[PDB]
This record gives C-alpha cells, structure tokens and sequence, in this order.
C-alpha cells in the first residue's frame, strides 16, 4: 500500500490523478500534513522541498520540480533564454522580448527606433499591445514586453488567430514526454490588424458572440487541424509544426537539466508543464509561454491523467502508449 | 606556534572525540603511550603539531583536550581505552546523573554545579600555552549535555577568553540513531544560546553519515563507531591545516575569514570524497577531478541538502593525497561549465586551495579503505538552511501543543526562553533568504 | 581563470582561484539567569512540599 | 550505579513482586541462594540497578516487600526465590486491610507506614545514585492501593527529585474478589495522576482473556495471569537492566514517553504469547507486538492514538530488519500516531532474550485509547456511589463522601484531558 498526500485541491489535473489512485486499493490517502507520505500532489507556491527525501524508510515523490520556476515566469523565461549559452540571443523560435521592470528599457527602445526607422512591422504585447512604445511604458509603470507576430497563421474559414497548447510530462529519470493530444485554442473572431487577438480560453467565452461557432468551446484538436493542413496546405501537422515544437520542448528542458534534476537527490521530482505555441503564415513555431501549473482540456483530462500514474507515479511505485519519448 | 584547545562535551562529543585524537596520532606519528619518535626535541618545540599536543619531559604529547559529561560511563572509557595514557585525569571531568535528555536539566541544574570545575580545568591548559588562539568544541544537538551544558560553556567562555575564537563540531539530530523525542527542543534552543559566542559551526547530520555509510561502506546497520570513525576522517581534514606545514587556514581566525562573512551565518556545509569500503579488494582509485566534482553531489555532503537553490559565500577545497595545483583547476574550470554554482553577487565565484600531499589515514581495521587522494569541501551556502527549517518545523508542531515543555520549565526554565529561541531561528531563516533567494 | 597566492613547502602547497570578480553577556548578567532559574525549582518544589504538608 | 529501589505491597504486588525477582534473578544469572552462575558478562554489567552486592560476592534484590497481613509474605519467604530477600527488608501487620482503601491510606496502613520508610531511607542511603523508586501492587484491594499510594505520597515528599515508577494492576469485574474494587481503583488513580512519573497499567481483564482466548486456558488462576505480568515486566525493564543507548534510565524513559504531566499511564505488549517451538521472525515479533491481543491494558489502540512508543527486541536477530519493520508499521498505520509529536515511536535491542524464546518483543504504549479504561472504572465506580453503596465501609474509616466525588471528578477530568488530545491535529 502505497501513501500520498493532496496539497493543492484547486489542481484539476491532479483531482483526477488522486481520483484515478484510490480508485487502484493500492494507494491510500493522508492527512495534508502527515509526513509519512510516499508522493506529494504540493502546492504551487513556497512548496517546502527541503522537507522532502528525509523519511527513513520511504522513497519519496513530488509533482513538481524544484527550480522549474525559470521556465514558467515571463521574466525568468526572457532572462533564461538570453543568458543561456544552450539557446542564446540567436534563438530562432523565441520572439524578440525584453524585461522591463515599472531592467531593459534602453534596450526595447534601441530595437524600437530601429524598426519605425526601418519603416518595417513596430507592434509590440505587453504582459506579465500597440505599435507606440510610450503607451506600453507608461501601462507598466500604472513586465515583458516582446514582438508581436503581425503575420500569424489564420485558419479558415475565419481568418482567424489562435495558439497551441501542448502538455509534457518529465520523469524522475527526465525521460521527456509529450502527450500526443494537444489543443488548438481558437479566436472566433477574424484577425483585425488595426478579443481576436487574445487567444486566450477565457476572453473567447467573455467577450465573444461568435464562442463556439466554428468549434466546441473554441478548441480545435489535432484530428482535424491535421485535416485543415492537408486540405488547405497540402502538409501534415507533424512535419510543418510538430517537429519544431519536439525540438522547443527539449531544448528548454534540456537547459535546465543539471539545475533541476533529481537523479542523485534524496527525494525525486516529476512535473506537468503546458507549453503554448504560436505558428506564423509561413508555418514557423515560436514559444509564447511555458505553464508549469496547467488545466487540461475537458476532453483530455481522463486520457492525460492515467498517463501521469502510469509513467511518474506506479513508474516508482509500481502497483500489482499515449506519449512521445523526446529522446536526448 | 599558537595552541588550540578541544573541548569534548557530552557523549556524542566524547566518543567523537575519542575518535579523532586516536587519528590525530595515527597521522603524527604518536603512539599510545604518547610517545612520539619522529619528534626530536624532547619535551618541547613549537611545532605544527605541537598546536594540538603538549609535551612532557619524559617525551608524553599529550592531547590539549577536556572531556566534559554529566555522567561518568562513556568518559570511563577514554580513562580505561587503548589511549588512556595519552591524557591526565585532570582532563577527563564526570558526573554522577546526566541532563536526562533535557537542555534544561544540562544548562540550568546539573551545569551550574560543574560549570566552574570545567573552566578551572580549561584554565590549566590554557595556562601552559604561550599564545592561545581559542577552542574546537564538539558535541551533540539533541542530547541534555551536549546542547544544555555546551550553551553554558560557549557563554563563560566568551566572558574568560573575549578575544579568542571558537569553533563547534555539531551533531544534528537523526531519528534512525537518536535517543530523544525532544531532540528538536534542544537543538533550538542550544543553537538560540550559542549562536552569538561561536565564529564557525560545522554541522554533521548523523542522516548523512548514516546514508554514506550504508550506500558506500556496505554496513547494514552502522554504528556510533562506524559513524565516528568518518567523521574524525572529515574532522581530521578540517583540522589538518592547524596541525601541519601550510598556509590555507593556518589559524582559527582565518576560518571566520575564508568562510563566514556574515557573522550569524556561520555554518559551512561539508562534503569530503571518496569514501570506499575497505572489504573492496580492488577498487579505481578516482582522480582528482572525480573527486573534485563528488564535492557538488548531496549524497556526499554532511548535511543532505541542494546548493543548486541557494547561493555561494565562500569555498574551500582541502585536498590530501597526491594533488597538484594544474589537476585541480582543470577540474574546477570542467565542472563549473556544467555545475549549477551561483555566488552572491558582493562575493568572487572562486576557490580557495589546500593541498597536503600526505594521504589520508585510516584506522588500521577499519571501515574506510586507503585512497591516494582524497577532498573535504567546504562551501558557505544558503542552501544549509534547510536543516533549520526541518528543524524549526518538528520544532513547532511539538510547540503548539506544548509537548514535553514542562520537563524544562519544571527544571526552571521559563517557557518564553522557547519561544524566544524560535523567534530566533525564524530570524535565522530570514537571513538565509535574503542571500540566497532572489 | 586566475590563480594567486600560490604558496608551497615540503608537506604541500595553497592557492586561490577565482573564476569571476563580485557585483557580549557579563558574568553578572549570566549569574542572574542561573539563579533566577534556580529560584523557580525551588519555589516549585517549596509548592510542592506545601501542597503534600496539606 | 544508577539504583533502583523497589517496592511491593499487598497481596497482588508481593505475588507479581515475587516472580518479577524469579524471572529477572534466572535472567542475570543469580540462584536462590544470591549466588551468581552465569557465562556472560553482560548479565552483571548493570546486575546493581536491582541488586545489591554483599559479602562472599552475594547479590541481594533491593526489594521491600510490605503488607499489612503476613499472609502473603510468608508464601514468597518460603517461595523458590524467598531466601534471596533481605530478611530486614519484610515489613508487615497483622490487622490486614480489608480490600478497604480508607483502611490502607488512612488508619490501618498509617500506623506501618513509618516503618517502610525506615527500609527505604536505608536502601536509599546507600545508592551512588538513586534513580527512584518501582512500586508493584494492585489498585483493587486495600494494602497495595490504599498503603501504596499513601507510600508514593510519603516518598515523594523525602525524594522530590526522584522517578516514581509503578506496575499497577487494575481490577475487572471478569477476574474480581470484592464489589467495592471500583471505589479503591478510583481513589487510587488520583493519587497515581499525581505521585507518578510511569505506570504501567496492567487490567486484569486484559490478563484473563489473554490466558483464555490465546494460551487456551479455560480456568486461568492467579499463577497464570502473574506470567504474563512478570515476563511484562521483565520486557519493560530490559532497557534498565542491559547496556543500552535508549530508555536505559527511568527519567530518560519518562521524558520519552511523557509528553504531558498526568498522561504517565502506559499500555504495556508482549510478544511472542503462545501455548513453542518455532521460530519467530522479525516480521511476526512486529506485528504481534502492535496487536490488541498482545496488550495488558484492554483498551483498542485503534479506538486512540499513540503519543508515544517504546520497543524493545530482545534476542539475536537482525537489527536492520529491526528497523525496517518499525517504519512499516508506522507508515502503514501513520494515521494512530498523533502527527504533533514527529518520531515517536523509539525502539531498542537487547542481545539476551528472555528465558525459553529465542526472540521476544515488548511494547509500552502511551495510547489516549487508555481513557477506556479509566472510562471503564468510572462507569462502576458511579453506579454504586450514585447511591451511595457501599461507603459504610469507608466512611467508617473517617473518610467524607466528599472525597469521593473529588476523586470522581479527578477522573473524568484525566479521561476529558485524554480525549483532548485524541482529536488535536
Ligand atoms: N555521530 C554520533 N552521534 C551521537 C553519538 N552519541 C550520541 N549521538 C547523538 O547525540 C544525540 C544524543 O545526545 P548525547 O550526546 O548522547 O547526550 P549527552 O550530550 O551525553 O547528554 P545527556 O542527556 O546528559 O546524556 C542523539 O541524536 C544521538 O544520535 C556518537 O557517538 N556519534
Ligand atoms: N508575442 C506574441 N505574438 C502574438 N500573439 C501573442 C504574443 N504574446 C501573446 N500573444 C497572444 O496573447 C495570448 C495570451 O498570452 P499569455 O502568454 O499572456 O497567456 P497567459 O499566460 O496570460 C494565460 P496561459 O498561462 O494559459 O497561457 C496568447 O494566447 C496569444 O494569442
Ligand atoms: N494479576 C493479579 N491480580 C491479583 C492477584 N491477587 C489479587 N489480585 C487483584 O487485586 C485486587 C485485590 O487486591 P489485593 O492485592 O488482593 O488487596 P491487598 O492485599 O489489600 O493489596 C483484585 O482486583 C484482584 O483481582 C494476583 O496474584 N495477580
Ligand atoms: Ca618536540
Ligand atoms: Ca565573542
Ligand atoms: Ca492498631
Ligand atoms: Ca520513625
Ligand atoms: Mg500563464
Ligand atoms: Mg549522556
Ligand atoms: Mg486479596
């Protein structure tokens, strides 16, 4: 018998990976704060990991990976990407961002004057958009400010923008898993270049007549975004996108490898980590966002989560395939 | 040549002890008898390891050591073991009935009645040294003595001897060799006392020894001696510079100034390497740079902890064995591009050195095999401080319920003392942040 | 890298290498504690003995 | 020389009293006569924290064994280990107590009273460090509860700084002599709530389902139920009585297991109990140590939770497996030990085993499922003292019925204080 404990209720995914474990008679369930616990479902924030590993007797797990925080903040990315020698300035796939903090202003406006002085395209997002600089500056200060992609792939019909979600799931022997489901988070509204430019599930549902009109809750899954790609493009998904997200995907991991990994610590780690791409019209994948605390899709959530207790969990604890190895 | 004094305090301080003086005179060449043939001026010198050892006129070194206990049965063994002509009974001090597990009952009770016994004691030796440079105090964590009694003592010492420095050897609290449910309580409140009256603190979890000892020695159950005789190895690096030809940490003081710019946060993490069993007929003796990179492995640290989330101070790397300056820094340039090494920006990202070209000693019989070169690091990280939280946490469930507290107050102590030395730690684990956490 | 401060003899040598530059209670007072705790037990016990006296 | 002095009093405490020597006498190898004869050192390195030596290399109990009839006390003077007591060291009366608490603590037993102290001052005269004291006796009768408390009271008075330690053996309506048995264990309680550091209690309702049910004794008699409370309390006192790290003193015992002041009442286990032959591995000892059917206190561990534990293993086994079977057992049943009190569960080893096992296992317990069986007594003790039946015998003796309604209160406050920390988180 096997012993976990829940520390985050508000985690959809792992409602159902705590669901689907008792579900096994082989796991049973602890108080939140007894620490005679084989796996640990933490919380998202100030996780104690210096608590972890120092229970004699027990081989202890946790879902999350100290240190993984570098991927999944907008600045931390930036920093991460700039400074890594793994990946560089000269990153192909990432769009040119600059931290700002309400630091790197000189900087956003060096690249900022060049390109209304070049005449060539000057609009920018703001997060933590517009074609002014000074209104991005002055909403900061009331951040990471980089390129927005002004020539993004448009589905049809619509002329429609949208962005890719997709899910990986690292080991504690960092095998790197990407879950062979992803989504296509759509905007049911046509791209204007001067709510359809924010992809977001959210804004869609919120600010939106059109919310379901061309698909189910404006999720397009890859059965038939594959589709569209043959039909309208003469390609498939795995060629014209999915290679160069594999490649992303392990590239970041990869990077942050030795400062995070677990091999030979006294407690192991895995982790969900939701990545969000956008394709331009030239069928070029640039990284957005790196989400270490993702939902699922409704759908998904059953398939996903078995999958989280068939590779991390009963892989350590083993009781009595729907990835892709991204081998490395 | 100045003089260092140990001071072995209660019965893990006492047997740890024990361990290193039998090693100290394995390295120099002193036989049980005290008797020293290398050492050609008889009775006197100023010797490296005259810093360590006095010498008598019939040529006796004899350890310029204490033992303090509140009970007599582990000291009777020093004063009936294969070393009991080493030391006088002068140095050897006893009680009757110990602190029973209670930092109340070692600091309060049964210590105000030996306290002034002890430093008489302390005073002799002092007496016969030209220039005393301070103390090397060893003791437990969680037991009565050695965190009630020792707490005492580091307070009268910094009265009597102000200028002088002081350095703890710490056993932090394990439950799978502990003795004690309230080991949590003492080593608060010992480490709340203390705090202000020790330069440098080398914390030893018997967790870590423990682990080292059952996945690289193969010992299926180790024991205090097995335990011991890796930490006299770890000591004994430690030391090596006080007792020998060098000129990286030659006195007590350049410990503070190599390894502890912040005066609070004066706790250096520990890792030594390699450590082989010796039923291994045939073993690859590791080079230098494997044992150089073994140095940033948890699994050989002290104190099992990761450095990776938290930031460097200050590093230390004290080599014995067959080492040369070129090995170490290739080693060192190969792994900082594939470590995961972050200093603090107001310090240098660099190393400091020592090399003794005498390999390390091992017990003839022991545990750990002979290696032809071996390492201690140490490194002044933040990431120490997860001991204090692991710490401070047992410390606070057990608090809330107020269990086990009447034993100290029963012994007159007040319960604020308790939350007063917690209000202390919480401080303790601010500081850490504050360098380590952006 | 940068090594300095080499320093060498016959048992061994020491050096530095950086890789990167940077960006008391009087014995009064103690007494006072020790017998103010002493105090206490004695006034527990005298508590004591006066409660078994009953 | 930790010395422990030990007392016995009354009829059940000098007959329990009397095997415990037996068997802890056999163990370290000493003869009726005092003689030492055994092959191992270990039996003689601590033989002075029970056993004074004396001229020609004798080895003397420091027992007092006292009583207020001589009844019971000439049986164990002419029992098999009789000659081994100190002759001065038989203190006792000739009116007997009546199984009358008021007549053991405030008439018959005061006038005695003086005389074992005098025994006891001179026993502890002579200690090079006294640890306390361990009184053996029943809370049923008159001599060993009503004199035995009244001893604890006057003991703590001259030794304040010293652990008061007690077997007490509590009645059972299953195995009971008189109906007024709930009138002396209640007022006992009290005195024990607040003179003791450790009691191991010891139901005799316990004891007789354990002859019954497991040994397969249809008719247990007294002889029977003193076998599992003398190989009990050789169990218990193994870490006092061997070279040892753990509980190896009664105050470093106490400060383990008491994490609250009144909460000093332990639940004691033994293992293997059978009816012999065959090995028992450290998986079983484990088990059968932790289960109910083992405990001498009949209270359900699952109906409480642990705030702490003591083990102790004894014989040649392996200590790593020792240890393994300890962390299984807490973390497969994690939720019965209160999650305040982190590591409390110790466990000890001791290479000699008891006589005729090569391994046994000895359990102490400070479970809150112990309110049970103060529970118990309280539920007997009121349906009488609700009208007031009985009490002639008592109030005759001086005593106020007011004095009973106080121990009443007293008991229930222990059982409420119990179940206070039975639900904290
Ligand atoms: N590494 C090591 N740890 C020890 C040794 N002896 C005891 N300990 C640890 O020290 C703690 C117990 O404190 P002790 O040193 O035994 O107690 P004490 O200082 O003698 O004080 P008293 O309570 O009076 O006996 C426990 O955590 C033990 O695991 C030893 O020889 N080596
Ligand atoms: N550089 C860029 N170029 C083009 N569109 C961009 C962009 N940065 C963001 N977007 C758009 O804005 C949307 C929201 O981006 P953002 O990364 O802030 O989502 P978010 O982090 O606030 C919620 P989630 O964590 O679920 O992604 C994206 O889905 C995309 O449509
Ligand atoms: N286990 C055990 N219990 C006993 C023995 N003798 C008496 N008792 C119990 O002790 C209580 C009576 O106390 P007793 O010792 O006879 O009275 P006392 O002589 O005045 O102390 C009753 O609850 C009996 O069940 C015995 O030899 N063994
Ligand atoms: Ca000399
Ligand atoms: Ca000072
Ligand atoms: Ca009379
Ligand atoms: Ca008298
Ligand atoms: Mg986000
Ligand atoms: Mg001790
Ligand atoms: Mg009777």
């Amino acid at each position: 018998m096997y012993t976990f404990v829940v520390r985050d209720e508000n985690s959809s995914v792992y409602a159902e990976v705590s669901r689907l474990l008792l579900a096994t008679g082989q796991w049973k369930r602890l108080r939140k704060d007894n620490p005679r616990f084989n796996l640990m479902l933490g919380e998202r924030n100030r996780l104690p990991f210096g608590r972890l590993g120092h229970e004699p007797g027990l081989v202890q797990l946790v879902n999350y990976y100290r240190g993984a925080d570098k991927l999944c903040r907008k600045a931390s990315l930036v920093k991460l990407i700039k400074t890594s020698p793994e990946l560089s300035e000269s990153c192909t796939w990432f769009p040119e961002s600059y931290v700002i903090y309400p630091d790197e202003r000189e900087v956003f406006l060096a690249a900022y004057n060049r390109r209304r002085e070049g005449r060539e395209g000057n609009v920018w997002i703001a997060k933590s958009i517009s074609s002014e600089a000074s209104e991005l500056l002055d909403f900061i200060d009331e951040h990471v400010i980089q390129k927005y992609l002004e020539k993004p792939l448009l589905l049809e019909p619509g002329h429609r923008k949208f962005d890719i979600r997709s899910w990986v799931l690292v080991d504690h022997l960092y095998n790197i898993y990407l879950y062979r489901e992803g989504v296509l988070r759509t905007s049911s509204e046509p791209y204007n270049s001067a709510t359809c430019h924010l992809t977001n599930h959210c804004i869609q549902k919120e600010y939106s007549k059109n919310y379901g009109r061309y698909e189910e809750g404006n999720e397009m899954f890859f059965e038939e975004f594959n589709q569209y790609l043959m039909d309208a493009l003469n390609t498939t998904l795995e060629n014209s996108i999915l290679l160069q997200i594999k490649h992303i995907i392990r590239s970041c991991l990869m990077c942050i490898e030795p400062a995070i990994s677990t091999k030979h610590l006294h407690y192991q780690s895995f982790q969900l980590f939701g990545f969000d791409f956008m394709v331009d019209e030239e069928l070029k994948v640039w990284l957005i966002e790196v989400n270490g605390a993702p939902a699922c899709a409704q759908k998904l959530y059953a398939e996903l989560c078995q999958g989280i207790v068939d590779v991390a969990i009963s892989s350590v604890f083993p009781l009595a395939s729907i990835f892709i190895k991204l081998h490395h | 040549m100045r003089e260092c004094i140990s001071i072995h305090v209660g019965q893990a301080g006492v047997q740890i002890g024990n361990a290193c003086w039998e090693l100290y005179c394995l390295e120099h060449g002193i036989q049980p008898d005290g008797q020293m043939p290398s050492d050609k001026t008889i009775g006197g010198g100023d010797d490296s390891f005259n810093t360590f050892f006095s010498e008598t006129g019939a040529g006796k070194h004899v350890p310029r050591a204490v033992f303090v206990d509140l009970e007599p049965t582990v000291i009777d063994e020093v004063r009936t073991g294969t070393y009991r002509q080493l030391f006088h009974p002068e140095q050897l001090i006893t009680g009757k009935e110990d602190a029973a597990n209670n930092y109340a009952r070692g600091h309060y009770t049964i210590g105000k009645e030996i306290i002034d016994l002890v430093l008489d004691r302390i005073r002799k030796l002092a007496d016969q040294c030209t220039g005393l440079q301070g103390f090397l105090v060893f003791h437990s964590f969680g037991g009565g003595t050695g965190s009630g009694f020792t707490s005492l003592l580091m307070e009268r010492l910094s009265v009597d001897y102000g200028k002088k420095s002081k350095l703890e050897f710490s056993i932090y609290p394990a439950p799978q060799v502990s003795t004690a449910v309230v080991e949590p309580y003492n080593s608060i409140l010992t480490t709340h006392t203390t705090l202000e009256h020790s330069d440098c603190a080398f914390m030893v979890d018997n967790e870590a020894i423990y682990d080292i000892c059952r996945r690289n020695l193969d010992i299926e159950r180790p024991t205090y001696t097995n335990l011991n005789r890796l930490i006299s190895q770890i000591v004994s690096s430690i030391t090596a510079s006080l007792r020998f030809d060098g000129a990286l940490n030659v006195d007590l003081t350049e410990f503070q100034t190599n390894l502890v710019p912040y005066p609070r946060i004066h706790f250096p993490l520990a890792t030594y390497a390699p450590v082989i069993s010796a039923e291994k007929a045939y073993h690859e003796q590791l080079s230098v740079a494997e044992i150089t990179n073994a140095c940033f492995e948890p699994a050989n640290q002290m104190v099992k902890c990761d450095p990776r989330h938290g930031k460097y101070m200050a590093c230390c790397l004290l080599y014995r064995g067959d080492v040369v300056p070129k090995d170490v820094n290739a080693a060192i340039a190969t792994i900082k591009t594939k470590r995961s090494i972050q200093f603090v920006d107001w310090c240098p990202t660099g190393f400091k050195v020592g090399i003794n070209y005498q390999p390390p000693t091992v017990v003839p019989g022991g545990d750990l095999a002979k290696v032809q070169r071996a390492v201690c690091m140490l490194s002044n990280t933040t990431a120490i401080a997860e001991a204090w939280a692991r710490l401070d946490h047992k410390f606070d469930l057990m608090y809330a319920k107020r269990a086990f507290v009447h034993w100290y107050v029963g012994e007159g102590m007040e319960e604020g003392e308790f939350s007063e030395a917690r209000e202390d730690m919480a401080a303790l684990e601010k500081d850490y942040e504050e360098v380590g956490v952006d | 890298m940068e090594v300095i401060e080499l320093n060498k003899c016959t048992s061994g040598q020491s050096f530095e290498v950086i890789l990167k530059p940077p960006s008391d209670p009087s014995l009064e007072e103690i007494q006072k504690k020790l017998e103010a705790a002493e105090e206490r037990r004695k006034y527990q016990e005298a508590e004591l003995l006066k409660h078994l006296a009953e | 020389m930790r010395e422990i002095v030990h007392i016995q009093a009354g009829q059940c405490g000098n007959q329990i009293g009397a095997k415990f020597w037996e068997v802890i006498s056999d163990e370290h190898g000493i003869d009726p006569t005092g003689s030492y004869h055994g092959d191992s050192d270990l039996q003689l390195e601590r033989i002075n924290v029970y056993y004074n030596e004396a001229t020609g290399n004798k080895y003397v109990p420091r027992a007092i064994l006292v009583d207020l009839e001589p009844g019971t006390m000439d049986s164990v003077r002419s029992g098999p280990f009789g000659q081994i007591f100190r002759p001065d060291n038989f203190v006792f009366g000739q009116s007997g107590a009546g199984n009358n608490w008021a007549k053991g603590h405030y008439t018959e037993g005061a006038e005695l009273v003086d005389s074992v102290l005098d025994v006891v001052r001179k026993e502890s005269e002579s200690c090079d460090c006294l640890q306390g004291f361990q009184l053996t006796h029943s809370l049923g009768g008159g001599t060993g509860s009503g004199m035995g408390t009244l001893l604890i009271s006057k003991i703590r008075e001259e030794y304040p700084d010293r652990i008061m330690n007690t077997f007490s053996v509590m009645p059972s309506p299953k195995v009971s002599d008189t109906v007024v048995e709930p009138y002396n264990a209640t007022l006992s309680v009290h005195q024990l709530v607040e003179n003791t550091d450790e009691t191991y209690c010891i139901d005799n309702e316990a004891l007789y389902d354990i002859c019954f049910r497991t040994l397969k004794l249809t008719t247990p008699t007294y002889g029977d139920l003193n076998h599992l409370v003398s190989a009990t309390m050789s169990g218990v006192t193994t870490c006092l009585r061997f070279p040892g790290q753990l509980n190896a003193d009664l105050r470093k015992l106490a400060v383990n297991m008491v994490p609250f002041p009144r909460l000093h009442f332990f639940m004691p286990g033994f293992a293997p109990l059978t009816s012999q032959y065959r090995a028992l591995t450290v998986p079983e000892l484990t088990q059968q140590m932790f289960d109910s059917k083992n405990m001498m206190a009949a209270c359900d561990p699952r109906h409480g939770r642990y705030l702490t534990v003591a083990a102790i293993f004894r014989g040649r086994m392996s200590m790593k497996e020792v240890d393994e079977q300890m962390l299984n057992v807490q973390n497969k049943n994690s939720s019965y030990f209160v999650e305040w009190i982190p590591n409390n569960v110790k466990t000890a080893v001791c290479d000699i085993p008891p006589r005729g096992l090569k391994m046994s296992a000895t359990f102490i317990g400070n479970s809150t499922a112990i309110q049970e069986l103060f529970k118990r007594i309280s539920e007997q003790f009121t349906a009488m003292f609700r009208r007031k039946a009985f009490l002639h015998w008592y109030t005759g003796e001086g005593m106020d019925e007011m004095e009973f309604t106080e121990a009443e209160s007293n008991m229930n406050d222990l059982v409420s204080e119990y179940q206070q920390y039975q639900d904290a988180t």
